[PDB]
């Protein structure tokens, strides 16, 4: 370790440290534009200049601290008149051509420039103070221009900190934004229009100013006027970290909360821009059926009408069915209830053929430290932030040393424009997968056809050249990790062989399950008993539902209770009691990560109407059926988790489970795992969560399916409308349907009506 | 004058002299030596006891000796006997898990009400005060309001259409231990002072 | 002496008025900065995007909702001071007690410059058909209150 | 001089041409920004013929193929400005007494303008 | 005959009566008490609450109110009585209405003497049963 003395304070610090993070670790501080966490540090804005001695021999020019490595016995001056005088000059030069919209700028009080300006600007040289020296025409250009349905660019505001272009190349890897002409005439611009990356929203959080701004939430409130709620996203298994911004019971904005242990400071687009549905159409009063129709009732008229439908009910026809995002608490109760209430009709909306708890959870940090990545499925669609890790991984970037201020602002490790390794990953997905670019060993197969590829990798059959190339690298692999998702976890045959491959070799796994809390709900024993009535198989006769199921699993049943948060058409025609429930943005409880971690879920001040959690509602269904529930409120339910011995927040719960409930898969339609979920198709995310049907140009046109045409598609999961797409990377005869749910990775009988 | 003889003494015996450039100066006595040496001050010629302030440092950015602290202010009125007009503060930190501190009601009469208030609003006991009874807060108030961990208790302000405001979540103002709305704060936002 | 008008000074702190420019646009660009400085948490501002064809104000931003809870307000003018446009400005009306609490949050239409009188005064002059009499006079109307038509024979 | 006044008299006129062309070739005209010296003029006086400082001719996607600005009231070295975005072409029109709106020496007429904007539309326009 | 022209037209008068027979029992606290002694200078029905109502002092105003002739009115003077005012904390009752039914609220801090005049002039049009709310309804002459 190197002995550096910042101002008067001396500090230890590892050799590969920036003079910046040196000075921030010490306590002291400095201006800061272009440089960002997890982005390659450069000296472009030229504000972090400091004075440096390497005796007392002071260097003749000022050094940009963000791109200078600490030498041993170094001295850093950040206070001298020389420094400050410069600092205030760098402020001055920035504001030189800046716009003057502060009051009317969505970049509220949350604006790095504003702030720094008042922190270091307006030097005190020792008569009226001179606010502005520049007195000429400013830089007028393109203003208030939407790049996407989600992003709005203000060219005038841009201060050229290279953050966004820099971010696009490095993190996701989609060069969709870059600078244009040179000199004082340069601006930000695109020729990829759509803003094609599925990680475009993150520029919104990096931009130091208000050029790049989240348009989902233009002109809602000022930054201090938001009621920030630090929680977790439950749209998929990665379980990131967000903060929900509200004001007056409505959902305004989604930003990312920093949580290095999981998603670093990044968030995927469906999670950040798909939130307008929880705002809007909502079930607020419990409905009960009267004249073959539903009408407004009370929890009174409901708790009674509910005793009535369950009075003559046998305690085995009782079916408990949670949603894919049921809190760890909501599941413990559904277990105990279904325990005391002797039944085998207990399932969760996402549950996969093969228990995700089959494979030993690998730390999201282990992926960085691994040697090879064997991947089956599309990490982009199933577990999006994994794409952003594999990016770091592929560059041999390994976990940063932590300083007093946390994650470094200037990691000399991340060099700009790092060359990516094609030899560290293998990819096998039923299409031209996004990341097949960073994997030389890549091949496109047919759906469910992975059960055979897995046999191959073990060593009991021959596979394509690639498959063998892969098997070869996995052998030589010192400490690989195994990433797998849909068809792998949705096919008894394959999944089982998988566990083997990674059981023989001492290697961990990342299971990209179609249920957000799959790994946690399984840990509570929220899987069905030997009977067979599972979340899509109509077996129950009297059952509870915490989501909307396939039409076929409700028919013939005697009593149906739908615990929704919105009124689905299927429910208003087949249900007998509808109870209002909260979105995940407004639930209090815990979750279990795809990597076996446990994350807190906080409740946002949104408009719940007259809704109650499944925590409560379940106990109400417990009375209506005999034995009183062991759980009431959340304060007490927490003791029952502390009794199963599930570690506190941020910890990891080891829990393996050996058993598998298979099922035959009727290959006609493949339900393609996607980032956007289907209930997100509202407002702006209106087209980005529209379904789409893929087919190979021959078979495509061989079954009357034009290029860009809407098309009625019928399925065991319901009747969706979608645009059709020609893709040569798709096997002939098969049709890939955009499965925008936890119904992803399935093979299903279906047709297309005309 | 009479304060010189105070400082020339504290220096000698391990008492820390705290000094802001602005015109006040403290002297922090330990727990025990407080009672007696505080009497020493009255005899020295300190007749007037101007104030007595309670401080809870719980939410203070930099660490301090113990969680609580009380400050006393001593004077020599310049219109009496010989009194020079020496003034200053004397402070003592006080354990959190043991809020007791001997009274000076023996020495100054003003210290009566003043000590009572420091006890109402912070939980600090005074060994031997005529009657440690609540002064300002209503009789049935549970706990001690002026300390950091006791809520201000604010109501959301109300407007039409169910538009409401929560003062807590609204304040653009920062709390010193507060990180700010952007990554970090620095420069004049960590403290500013001009050079007259 | 509700028969002889109260003579108030030009600086007097009355019911807020929201001024317009000559052009007829409102001065307020919905910045919620007034609301920010306010000790009482008495101002609520919802912003909206101007329509270029039919504009409310000169920015790209106007004030969709503007609301002041007078039962919270203290009349400190801290707000008029924070404002970058010269929009919100304390006025002269003081005659403004009323019956239902939530009737004391004024709105944009309640405080524009063109409006003469307070909620009560205008509401009673409604079911009455007798024009509003303001119970005051002033020497002159401030430079700041451009437009505000008030009884100021002086 | 009074040339400052006459400059703005022409700045409105340029705008008029722009709005004409925009409806005549059926393309987007956009107010890009109002003078800050007008939004923040409090009670202060103001007498410029309009309030628009940055104006543009954008296309189908909203990307500008022509830009136009004019120096604020309280600014030094005043000129009006024509810039064709992606093609690095900047222009500086001043105002001569008894001559007109000139670009160094050439009269910037309604004729000459339309040429520039048509040339720019055909070429630069993305959609 | 509760709602018959006989009884009706009767109480119309009685009301119009105790309308001009209003005897104000000011209950001043802080700064507002001083502004009103600038309006009174130039067995009671109708009490005026002027200032910050403390939580310790709250139960006191209750007794004073209760023991009172039965036809009565409460005026809520200034910002601290009308709601918590600018003191949104523990110490202070957020709206005197929290304790006693208010008939008229008067904004200001402290409201000008002549405001408090309009305040009672309004309380008049109210006990006459001649005052309406912004919703266009007719207000009950007394809170109870
Ligand atoms: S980007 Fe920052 S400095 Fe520029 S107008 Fe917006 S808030 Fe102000
Ligand atoms: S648009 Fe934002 S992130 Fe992109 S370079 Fe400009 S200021 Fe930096
Ligand atoms: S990756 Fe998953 S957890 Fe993270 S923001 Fe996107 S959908 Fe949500
Ligand atoms: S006068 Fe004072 S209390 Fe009233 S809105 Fe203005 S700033 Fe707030
Ligand atoms: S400070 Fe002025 S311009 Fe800003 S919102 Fe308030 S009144 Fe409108
Ligand atoms: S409303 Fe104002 S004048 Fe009246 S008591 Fe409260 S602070 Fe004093
Ligand atoms: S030069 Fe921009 S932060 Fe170092
Ligand atoms: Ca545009
Ligand atoms: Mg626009
Ligand atoms: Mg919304
Ligand atoms: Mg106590």
């Amino acid at each position: 370790m190197v002995r550096v003395k910042v101002n008067d304070r001396i500090v230890e610090v590892p050799p590969g440290t920036s003079v910046m993070d040196a000075v921030f670790h010490a306590g002291y501080d400095v201006p800061l534009f272009c440089s960002e966490k997890h982005l390659s540090p450069i000296g472009a804005c030229r504000m972090c200049l400091v004075r440096i001695g390497l005796p007392i021999q002071w260097q003749p020019k000022l050094a940009a601290s963000c791109v200078t490595a600490v030498a041993d016995g170094m001295v850093v001056d950040t206070l001298s008149d020389v420094v400050r005088e410069a600092q205030a000059g760098m402020v001055e030069f920035t504001l030189l051509n800046h716009p003057l919209d502060c009051p009317t700028c969505d970049k509220g009080g949350a604006c790095e420039l504003q702030d720094r300006t008042v922190e270091y600007g307006l030097y005190e040289k020792y008569e009226l103070p001179v606010y502005t020296r520049f007195e000429f025409t400013r830089r007028h250009v393109d203003k208030h221009h939407p790049l996407s349905p989600f992003v709005i660019l203000d060219r005038e505001r841009c201060i050229h900190c290279k953050r966004c272009v820099r971010y696009f190349e490095e993190v996701p890897g989609d060069e969709v934004l870059d600078f244009i002409e040179r000199g004082v005439h340069t601006f930000i611009g695109t020729m990829d229009f759509g803003l094609p990356s599925g990680f475009s929203g993150n520029i919104t959080d990096i931009c130091p100013v208000g050029a790049l701004l989240d348009l989902t939430a233009r002109f809602r409130a000022r930054n201090w006027e938001m009621e920030e709620t630090p929680t977790t996203c439950a749209l998929c298994p990665v379980g990131c970290g967000i903060t929900a911004d509200t004001r007056s019971g409505e959902l305004l904005r989604i930003r990312a909360r920093e949580v290095p242990e999981v998603n670093e400071i990044w968030i995927c687009d469906a999670g950040r821009f798909g939130h307008e549905w929880a705002d809007q159409n909502r079930l607020k009063t419990p409905l009960v059926r009267k004249e073959g129709r539903l009408v407004e009732a009370t929890w009174e008229e409901a708790f009674l009408a509910l005793k009535e439908g369950l009075k003559e009910a046998r305690g085995e026809e009782v079916g408990l069915y949670l949603a894919h995002d049921a809190t760890l608490e909501e599941g413990l109760l559904a277990s105990e209830l279904a325990k005391a209430l002797k039944t085998p009709h207990l399932d969760f909306q996402g549950r996969t053929a093969a228990p995700a708890s089959l494979f030993p959870p690998a730390s999201l940090e282990d992926l960085l430290q691994a040697d090879f990545a064997l991947v089956l499925g599309d990490p982009t669609e199933e577990a999006p932030i994994l794409h952003l890790r594999l990016s770091e991984f592929v560059r041999d970037l390994k976990p940063p040393h932590r300083y007093n201020h946390g994650t470094p602002f200037a990691d000399l490790q991340i060099k700009e424009r790092m060359p990516r390794r094609t030899d560290k990953m293998a990819l096998f997905a039923p299409y031209r997968a996004p990341l097949m670019k960073w994997a030389a060993i890549h091949e496109v197969h047919r759906p469910g056809e992975e059960r055979e590829i897995l046999l191959a990798l073990l060593g009991d059959k021959e596979g394509s050249e690639m498959v063998a190339k892969a098997k070869e690298a996995w052998e030589k692999a010192k400490n690989p990790v195994l990433i797998l998702g849909a068809g792998v976890l949705q096919d008894t045959v394959a999944a089982e062989r998988a566990r083997l491959l990674a059981e023989r070799k001492g290697a961990k796994v990342l299971a990209m399950t179609p249920a957000a809390n799959a790994r946690g709900l399984e840990a509570m024993g929220v899987l069905p008993g030997a009977k067979g009535a599972s979340w899509d198989e109509p077996g129950a006769l009297y059952a509870y539902y915490g989501f909307v199921p396939p039409e076929e699993a409700l028919k013939g049943k005697r009593f149906v209770v739908m615990h929704l948060s919105h009124l689905h058409p299927l429910a208003e025609r087949y249900a007998h009691v509808v109870l209002p429930a909260p979105t995940f943005y407004e639930k209090r409880g815990h979750l279990v990560n795809l990597e076996g971690r446990v994350l807190p879920l906080s409740p946002a001040p949104i408009e719940n109407g007259e809704a109650e959690g499944a925590l409560q509602v379940l106990a109400l269904l417990a009375e209506a059926l005999g034995v009183r529930p062991p759980f009431r409120l959340h304060l007490e339910a927490q003791k029952a988790l502390k009794a199963r011995k599930v570690p506190e927040a941020m910890g990891r719960l080891s829990f393996r489970l050996k058993e598998l409930r298979p099922k035959e898969r009727k290959g006609a339609f493949y339900l393609r795992p996607t980032m956007w979920k289907a209930h997100q198709a509202v407002g702006k995310a209106q087209e980005a969560a529209r379904a789409e049907l893929w087919a190979h140009p021959e078979t495509a046109r061989a079954e009357a399916l034009p290029e860009g045409a809407q098309v009625a598609v019928e399925t065991p999961f319901g009747r969706v409308e979608a645009r059709v797409v020609h893709r040569e990377d798709v096997p002939k005869g098969h049709l890939y349907l955009s499965a925008l749910g936890p119904a992803a990775g399935l093979r299903v009988e279906g047709r297309v009506l005309v | 004058m009479r304060l010189e003889r105070v400082l020339e003494e504290a220096r000698a015996k391990g008492y820390p002299i705290e000094d802001n450039g602005l015109g006040n100066l403290w002297v922090v006595l330990p727990r025990e030596r407080f009672k007696e040496e505080m009497a020493h001050y009255k005899a020295m010629g300190f007749n007037f006891l101007a104030d007595i302030v309670g401080l809870d440092y719980l939410t203070y950015p930099d660490p301090r000796p113990e969680r609580f602290a009380v400050v006393y202010e001593l004077v020599s009125l310049p219109g009496w006997k010989d009194g020079d007009g020496s003034r200053f503060f004397v402070r003592v930190y006080v354990p959190e898990e043991d809020p007791r501190l001997p009274t000076v009601t023996d020495l100054w009469g003003s210290a009566n009400f003043l000590e009572r208030e420091v006890y109402d609003l912070f939980g600090i006991v005074f060994e031997g005060h005529p009657d440690l009874r609540k002064i300002l807060t209503p009789e049935d108030l549970e706990g001690h309001p002026l300390r950091k961990d006791y809520p201000l208790g604010e109501t959301p302000t109300l407007f039409r259409e169910g538009r409401y405001i929560i003062p807590a979540e609204f304040r653009a103002a920062l709390t010193g231990k507060d990180p700010g709305l952007t990554f970090y704060k620095g420069g004049s936002r960590k403290g500013y002072r001009s050079l007259w | 002496y509700p028969d002889a008008p109260v003579a108030l000074k030009p600086r007097f702190h009355g019911r807020h008025v929201l001024t317009r420019h000559p052009n007829g646009l409102e001065k307020c660009i919905g910045c919620s900065l007034c609301a920010a400085a306010c000790p009482a948490y008495a101002i609520y501002v919802e912003p909206a995007e101007n329509d270029p064809e039919n504009p409310v104000s000169a920015g790209e931003r106007y004030a969709k909702v503007y609301e002041i809870n007078m039962l919270r307000c203290i009349f400190c003018g801290l707000c008029e001071e924070a404002c970058p446009t010269g929009a919100i400005v304390l006025g002269y009306d003081f005659e403004m007690a009323d019956y239902e609490y939530s009737d004391l949050v004024y709105g944009k239409e309640d405080m524009l410059v063109d409006v003469v009188g307070t909620k009560p005064q205008r509401r009673e002059a409604k079911r009455t058909g007798k024009p509003v009499k303001v119970g005051y006079v002033v020497p002159y109307v401030r430079p700041e209150l451009e437009g505000f038509k008030a009884p100021t024979e002086g | 001089a009074s040339s400052e006044r006459e400059l703005y008299e022409a700045w409105v006129e340029l705008l008029s041409w722009m709005r004409e062309y925009a409806q005549a070739k059926g393309v987007r005209f956009e107010k890009e920004a109002d003078f800050p010296d007008f939004i923040y003029r409090m009670e202060r006086p103001y007498d410029l013929p309009t309030t628009i400082m940055t104006a543009s001719l954008s296309d189908g996607l909203g990307e500008p193929f022509l830009l136009a600005d004019v120096s604020p009231r309280h600014a030094k070295l005043k000129r009006i400005g024509l810039r064709l975005p992606r093609a690095h072409i900047h222009l500086h029109a001043h105002y001569e007494p008894g001559k007109g709106l000139v670009t160094g020496k050439i009269p910037l007429t309604k004729e000459r303008f339309f040429a520039l904007a048509d040339r720019a539309r055909e070429a630069l326009a993305f959609a | 005959e509760r709602e018959g022209i006989l009884f009706t037209t009767l109480e119309k008068l009685v009301a119009w009566g105790r309308s001009n027979s209003l005897w104000p029992a000011t209950f001043g606290l802080a700064c507002c008490a001083i502004e009103m002694m600038a309006s009174t200078d130039a067995q009671a029905d109708v009490m005026i609450v002027a200032g910050r109502l403390s939580k310790k002092m709250a139960p006191v105003m209750r007794r004073v109110w209760e023991q009172m002739p039965d036809p009565k009115w409460v005026i809520s003077m200034g910002a601290c009585a009308s709601s918590g005012g600018m003191f949104n904390n523990y110490a202070i009752v957020q709206n005197v209405d929290s304790v006693v039914p208010v008939d008229v609220y008067v904004p200001g801090c402290p409201p000008r003497p002549e405001a408090l005049i309009y305040a009672v002039m309004q309380l008049q049009k109210k006990v006459r049963g001649q005052a309406y709310n912004e919703r266009g309804e007719r207000l009950p002459p007394v809170a109870a």
